[PDB]
């Protein structure tokens, strides 16, 4: 711990928790929101024997652990999980009491009021921290590009959010949130997988093909002339080595698995592709300042550590926008990492602390008090 | 008749002359001066903040 007290930087982001101290580039500990549980029951004895497992130590028992989300797209399955997390995050791998250091923690855009004040409430009674503040990953992510206009594209692992924000300002009436995700994204890589022989239903493949679609997987430049052209594809068939050993290959799954976020009637969303998504964010609002808005998008998320979202995203942008002015995105390198960064920068300033949630502002006016003290 | 005329055009010149000494005086010193973007590109990426 620093001899100063500076304040905790948490980002509970939905698929990756990275948390910190204030002052630092980098998150310390980031661990994946996945939380092992034992299997069966106890009857062996000298070792092991315990209920909760997080983080690496889940990674590595995964097998023998029923693997469960504590939260999926936002909704909160149970508290005591957050309990215990934190408790590890901030104990075993921050190393740190957040008695002495007020938290800035971000939320998932959208997430319920009713959840905000229970997540505040029992936060409060079970832990001590000073102060308090969450805020919206998204501006955020516009904190971390530094550039007060442009729309954020959040894509987590349960939600992708749409965000536009003109001059640092938030358009909630232009804001939507998709239910497609890496789950989707899993399921339908699973599905076809499925389709080429290979069937898994355990979360351990499901973090294989995530992997697999980490190192592998293409966006396609044209869709259906590139599976025609994939039929054979000896070349552009792309091999995995799975850590069993097996080689399997993959050839237009690769391109044909980030696609269907693109083209979702391919397993039956009413909604379009999240181009369209951002098209309608854009029109809803006045019509002049679109055009920056073309200009100025940002996309943010561990997601976009995968290649082809820009292209595909400028030229569909263009095909459905008038192509005058030149849209160009923006993705500085490890992003995910951006939104703690930007936590960071929030506490770097002196006039962060004229707006902590302090205890006594709790104990008088409960949790409602946040329904002042943020928004 | 001439006497009219001149009395009449004179008036409308002496009118037209004053309004020439406004410009006279000042033409270009109303205009803003330029400042236009361009060239920049020595600077460094790594800016020593971090809106980099
Ligand atoms: N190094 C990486 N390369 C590619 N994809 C990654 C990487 N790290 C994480 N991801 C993907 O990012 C997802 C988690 O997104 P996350 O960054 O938690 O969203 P948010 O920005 O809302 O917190 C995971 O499902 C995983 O598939
Ligand atoms: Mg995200």
């Amino acid at each position: 711990d620093e001899d100063e007290t500076t304040a905790l930087v948490c980002d509970n982001g939905s698929g990756l928790v990275k948390a910190g101290f204030a002052g630092d580039d980098a998150p310390r500990a980031v661990f994946p929101s996945i939380v092992g549980r034992p299997r069966h029951q106890g009857v062996m004895v000298g070792m092991g024997q315990k209920d909760s497992y997080v983080g690496d130590e889940a990674q590595s028992k995964r097998g023998i652990l029923t693997l469960k989300y504590p939260i999926e797209h936002g909704i909160i399955t149970n508290w005591d999980d957050m309990e215990k997390i934190w408790h590890h995050t901030f104990y075993n791998e921050l190393r740190v009491a957040p008695e002495e250091h007020p938290t800035l923690l971000t939320e998932a855009p959208l997430n319920p009021k009713a959840n905000r004040e229970k997540m505040t409430q029992i936060m409060f009674e079970t832990f001590n921290v000073p102060a308090m503040y969450v805020a919206i990953q998204a501006v955020l992510s516009l904190y971390a590009s530094g550039r007060t206009t442009g729309i954020v594209l959040d894509s987590g692992d349960g939600v992708t959010h749409n965000v536009p924000i003109y001059e640092g300002y938030a358009l909630p009436h232009a804001i939507m949130r998709l239910d497609l995700a890496g789950r989707d994204l899993t399921d339908y890589l699973m599905k076809i997988l499925t389709e080429r022989g290979y069937s898994f239903v355990t979360t351990a493949e499901r973090e294989i093909v995530r992997d697999i679609k980490e190192k592998l997987c293409y966006v396609a430049l044209d869709f259906e002339n590139e599976m025609a052209t994939a039929a054979s594809s000896s070349s552009l068939e792309k091999s995995y080595e799975l850590p069993d050993g097996q080689v399997i290959t993959i050839g237009n799954e690769r391109f044909r698995c980030p696609e269907t976020l693109f083209q979702p009637s391919f397993i039956g969303m009413e909604s379009a592709g999240i181009h369209e998504t951002t098209y309608n964010s854009i029109m809803k609002c006045d019509i002049d300042i679109r055009k920056d808005l073309y200009a100025n998008n940002v996309m943010s998320g561990g997601t976009t550590m995968y290649p082809g979202i820009a292209d595909r995203m400028q030229k569909e942008i263009t095909a459905l926008a008038p192509s005058t002015m030149k849209i160009k995105i923006i993705a500085p390198p490890e992003r995910k990492y951006s939104v703690w960064i930007g936590g960071s920068i929030l506490a770097s300033l002196s006039t962060f602390q004229q707006m902590w949630i302090t205890k006594q502002e709790y104990d008088e006016a409960g949790p409602s008090i946040v329904h002042r003290k943020c928004f | 008749l001439g006497a009219r005329a001149k009395e009449s055009l004179d008036l409308r010149a002496h009118l037209k002359q004053v309004k020439k000494e406004d410009t006279e005086k000042e033409n270009r010193e109303v205009g803003d001066w330029r400042k236009n973007i361009d060239a920049l590109s020595g600077m460094e990426g790594r800016k020593k903040k971090f809106e980099s």
